[PDB]
């Protein structure tokens, strides 16, 4: 019973970590989202700042 | 004295200098708000008594004067690296930082201790505060350290548990009800 | 007596005598076409030239017509003859009704009351939404503020305390729609009307289609017929539909009046504009004034300049979210960011303090695990945090209730939930007398009985 | 009535906007963006019988 | 005789001052002798007083004050025709290859209004390519974008030859590359590349690179298109090539900047929509002919919401991604079936059988992907037996999107094939259909049609 | 000035500069007032020169030597901000000091392995 019981740990260890690559994989595809569209603000803000402050 | 929200006397002095189409900067602020804010900070001074002999004309012998400022600055959304915070963060000789998931969670007053600093340090504080405090900050350090774990805790060694549960219990003790000071006694007492 | 000389879409110039030049915020009038349009001015350029707003269709101007000085402000009907009638930023009856028998006109344009004038009140008011009195209770003659983005609640959210509180008070009520749809006001105008309580209520409409100035002013139009009532030494309720477009119309004309650009395209002078406005609607000890304000924040960005610097001038705040709405979790009120000046251990007791500090402290510890619980899943927490997070969930669901404006879309019947009701289901789910009853069991219960019975049929 | 898209319709007038050196606001968008699309979708309306009676002087009663 | 004076001259833009009545038009052509040699400037503005604002194409140095400024009455005219295929040309139309003047009769302006409502085809026919993979998993419209998202390494240049080669041969048409703003080095090796397999024949370059002022990489996309939209006033269907439409936004960022306009969306220029629209508006089909191109298009930052390929792909069609991956196996064209898209994957205009049986390689494929892993990890024993039928009918499919092109005959050696659109659809059916599983993966292989991979099979 | 007065008499002098930082500001200040336009971060543009006609005086020539030690004070840690990131071209060491580590009490709080020297 004990040695089953060590191989099912070690085969749902295995699918939990094989979920949480995915959750992760999946969540790097919004973290760039939101850093795309900072990049986007940052520089729009900067150089209309420094247009329209000239003049 | 107590300046309250300095960060909107910046924006009063912004509007004035936008009005007086002065050259702009960063965020529109004016290039001169440093020197606004600086040669207000600086006034916050203690001065030798022979400063004020000489002040008073020899009315008052023997005694320092002192003036402390306080001054409250509001981020937004805990960015610091904007024009008017990176000013005063750097003219001042502390900062107090209030966290809005510290005060959430239910830790009021709300400061931070790991990014909160006084330059002025050991020197401000009565000889026994001086003493006792030394051994939180490095509960609180040990504390920072480990907090990572905290979500794992089970796993631990009961050799660092101990750390992590003093961690918590010191930080569960500096919590603190409004309006309610406590002499120096009673600090003293509760941190001892 | 003057010529205009310029037309820069909603701005004009006109030149005067250099004798005669009108003073700030004085009211010019010309003929565009048919029609006759009012000029408000806003800066004394040199040399006789003044730099005005239309408070109309700018489409038809000419240059050299000739515009006449009205040598007063603009001035709007006023006082208890205004009651129950639509009124223009200029006063103007828009109802086809007849004129409004007005016995006096006041300035919009007025200083805020003295310091030594001011009164504060601890007494609390009571509304039938478990949220709002939870988190944020707020008190007779204060100030009350929705924040959310587009579409979220903050117009119904208006409508329900709307119902819950101005209909059950005795003095009078005055609305002012400051830059939103047109369908609204109507839909409000019949709902008043058929319920007859429309002789108790003044309103000021400057809708989404009227041209910038109109948007502009019409905010003061609302605030002078409340001053009215105020200073007459009775109590008012004040509720603005929506005070982001009275900065938006401030922004949209500032760089014609020829002003350098500021943080994120504002006005150089945001703060003075809002602060010269939300300074004079306040009680006084010769009267109060109960206000509700809907606060749009554009892009959903809590930090743009715009609500940053409304935050600061209202005393109860309630912050509505997308993330929520999106659960259908309607109000969407975020709890976590809801706050009110009236929530201290001295004013509402013990108990209550107690249980909304609590609440908040459950849901921030429900937040911190949301990213642990998002990549390694939920199985690995530890059985103490499997609680929290159940907890959690079942208050998050608690704070939902059905609204009686809001039958129209859900078919259910609205809860009026008082607030010893509330406080009790809280300590309850807090305390675990209800650990052992499904989460949908609380999605839109107006008290704990009806969720414990709701329980019985899943 | 179809706007195939009001979308293009921002972009064309933020190019207008910005040809003419008029200060742009967020993502570059002029002030006006929003005063843009209300003047033209607060239009989308329904109008009760005496609009369309007085409009149409009379022709037309009933109707809405 | 000369009107003008030189009055300004900033970088590369100079303004001129003419007679108050002979202002030039926008977009007229001027020209200053430079020195030893003549200089061509294209107005953009003008100014009150006489002024106009103009770009040179050219380097500016030398330029005085004062120099005389002649007035041609027309914008830019560049050769067409016949006369210009095989053949390498600058902005202007002039040889820049040393083979001589070019022996045109016709000279067209390259400023010119898109086909009007009622010139557009009523219809909405197919280009067949002959690549499997293309016709298959991304079908081209006749007259529609296609957009070509591959990187380096992977046969980009090989790919457009293959499709010059079969556009010129199997239809009737010619075709024409335009080299916005891209390394010289890959410009005259492609010029090899081309003449080493006789197709150099069959395509008219225009060529202006990085190595020169913004005026030629803004307007040599324009000369390009004024080449193919001769070619197709004739009745052909033609092909015009983009050697990098984002090189063609940045030229266009850099003068809106040097004649000093308001930045826009992420630091582009205000007019960006309708720069790229005045473009991608002129190569469609007409009653009388059509223009496809294949455009090949760089994504900054790796970010599809920036504004220029926001802006691009409102217009492409079509879109194939060539993957590293594809070729490193030996899978050749190294097309990627599952990120390569097309808007004509419909069965109201494709058909129902193209589209169900595109959409079920797409599922076969997209599932071995996968079954693959689980393969990589716990080995390949642990799979269901339905999986392991999956992945040897997904091994084979894999195999059979390769080809032999005409012109990689001097790499592979086998003969090249150009595949019929129906001969494809049969194999894959086929293959999918439960059909030739009774002979091995590399049967397949850069076979061609089934019928010859059933012939392979038989002789292994 | 003094430091290189010092050095033409033959001394090896040592010079010590309290904040690079804010000699870095005060060029952003001063630049700002004369109606410059702005750079990267709101940086006057000539950032890297002024950075450099300070540095490139303090030298060991051959008749004397000034050595040279500056605090650098790092705005939010971030390393990568103008002034810091203009000022790495000059040094030649970096002695990196955490907060982390003088909260543990031991002073002088240098971090031994980020520290660095050529
Ligand atoms: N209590 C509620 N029950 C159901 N739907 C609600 C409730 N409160 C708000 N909503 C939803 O909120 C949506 C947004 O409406 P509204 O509040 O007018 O938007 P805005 O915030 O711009 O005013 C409505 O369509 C409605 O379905
Ligand atoms: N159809 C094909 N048959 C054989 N080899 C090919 C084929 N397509 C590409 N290759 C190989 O891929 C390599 C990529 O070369 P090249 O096309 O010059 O790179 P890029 O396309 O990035 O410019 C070539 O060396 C060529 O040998
Ligand atoms: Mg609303």
């Amino acid at each position: 019973g004990v040695v089953e019981n060590l191989a099912s740990e070690q085969a749902a260890r295995m699918v939990a970590m094989k979920a949480a690559t995915d959750n992760g994989g999946s969540l790097i595809k919004e973290l760039q989202l939101v850093y795309n569209k900072a990049r986007q603000a940052s520089i729009t803000q900067e150089l209309t700042e420094i247009v329209s402050g000239a003049a | 004295i107590i300046y309250d929200d300095l960060s909107k006397q910046a924006v009063a002095y912004r509007q004035i200098s936008l009005l007086l189409r002065r050259p702009p900067g960063r965020e529109a602020f004016p290039g001169d708000v440093f020197y606004l804010h600086s040669r207000l900070l600086e006034r916050a001074a203690r001065v030798n008594a022979e400063y004020v002999e000489a002040f008073t004309k020899g009315e008052v012998k023997g005694k320092t004067g002192s003036l402390t400022a306080l001054p409250i600055i509001e981020t937004q959304a805990g960015d610091v690296s904007a024009f008017v915070p990176t000013n005063v963060i750097s003219i001042t000789d502390g900062q107090i930082f209030l966290e809005t998931n510290l005060f959430n969670a239910g830790i009021r007053p709300a400061v931070n201790p790991g990014i909160s600093v006084s330059r002025v340090g050991g020197a401000a504080q009565t000889k026994i505060m001086k003493k006792l405090s030394g051994g939180i900050r490095t509960a609180l350090a040990q504390y920072r350290e480990l907090a990572a774990f905290s979500q794992f805790a089970s796993d631990l060694d009961d050799a660092t548990r101990k750390q992590l549960d003093h961690g918590q219990k010191v930080t569960e003790l500096l919590k603190q009800k409004q309006y309610a000071p406590m002499s120096v006694a009673q600090q003293s007492l509760v941190l001892f | 007596t003057g010529k205009i000389v310029q037309v820069i879409g909603a701005v004009v110039d006109v030149e005067f005598p250099q004798d005669a030049v009108p003073r700030v915020y004085d009211a010019l009038e010309v003929q565009n076409g048919n029609e006759r349009l009012v000029l408000e001015v806003q800066q004394q350029l040199g040399g006789g030239i003044v730099r005005t707003i239309a408070m109309g269709s700018s489409d038809g101007l000419r240059r050299g017509l000739d515009v006449k000085d009205l040598e007063h402000p603009i001035e709007v009907p006023v006082g208890k003859a205004t009651l129950g009638r639509i009124m223009n930023v200029l006063g103007e009856p828009v109802d086809m009704k007849g004129e409004i028998g007005e016995e006096e006109r006041w300035a919009i344009h007025r200083a805020a009351p003295s310091y030594e004038e001011l009164s504060n009140s601890q007494e609390l008011l009571e509304t039938g939404i478990k949220v709002i009195d939870l988190m944020a209770p707020f008190a007779k003659g204060g100030k009350v503020g929705l924040f959310g983005g587009a579409g979220v609640g903050k117009t119904v959210n208006m409508m329900e305390l709307i119902r819950n509180i101005a209909i059950e008070h005795s003095g009078y009520s005055v609305f002012a729609g400051v830059g939103e749809r047109t369908r609204e006001g109507n839909d409000f105008y019949h709902e008043m009307t058929d319920s007859n309580v429309i002789d108790k209520v003044s309103l000021v409409y400057g809708q989404m289609n009227e041209p910038p100035g109109n948007r502009l002013r019409v905010a003061l139009t609302g605030l002078t017929m409340a001053e009215k009532f105020r200073d007459e030494g009775r109590d008012v309720l004040l509720f603005v539909d929506n005070i982001y477009r009275y900065t938006l119309a401030g922004t949209e004309v500032s760089a014609l009046l020829g002003r350098m650009p500021s943080a994120v395209g504002y006005q150089p002078t945001l703060a003075e504009e809002m602060g010269v406005l939300q300074e004079r609607i306040t009680s006084t000890k010769t009267g109060s004034i109960t206000s509700v304000q809907a606060v749009y924040v554009p892009a959903d960005d809590l930090t743009d300049p715009s609500p940053a610097t409304t935050f600061a001038h209202l005393d109860a705040t309630v912050v509505l979210s997308r993330q929520i709405a999106s659960l259908g979790i309607y109000p969407a009120v975020d709890p976590l960011d809801s706050t009110s000046r009236q929530l201290d251990p001295l004013v509402v007791g013990q108990e209550h303090y107690d249980t909304a500090r609590g609440v908040q402290s459950i849901l921030q510890r429900y937040q911190e695990l949301k990213d642990i619980i998002a990549i390694l899943g939920m199985d690995e927490l530890s059985e103490e945090d499997k609680l929290v997070v159940a907890r959690a969930r079942k208050i998050q669901r608690f704070l939902s209730q059905p609204f009686f404006v809001a039958e129209v879309f859900t078919g259910s019947p609205g809860k009026y939930v008082s607030l010893k009701d509330t406080i009790r289901g809280f300590k309850g789910i807090m305390e675990g007398e209800y650990d052992h009853l499904p989460e949908q069991a609380f999605y839109m219960v107006g008290s704990i009985e009806e969720a414990v019975e709701k329980a019985k049929k899943l």
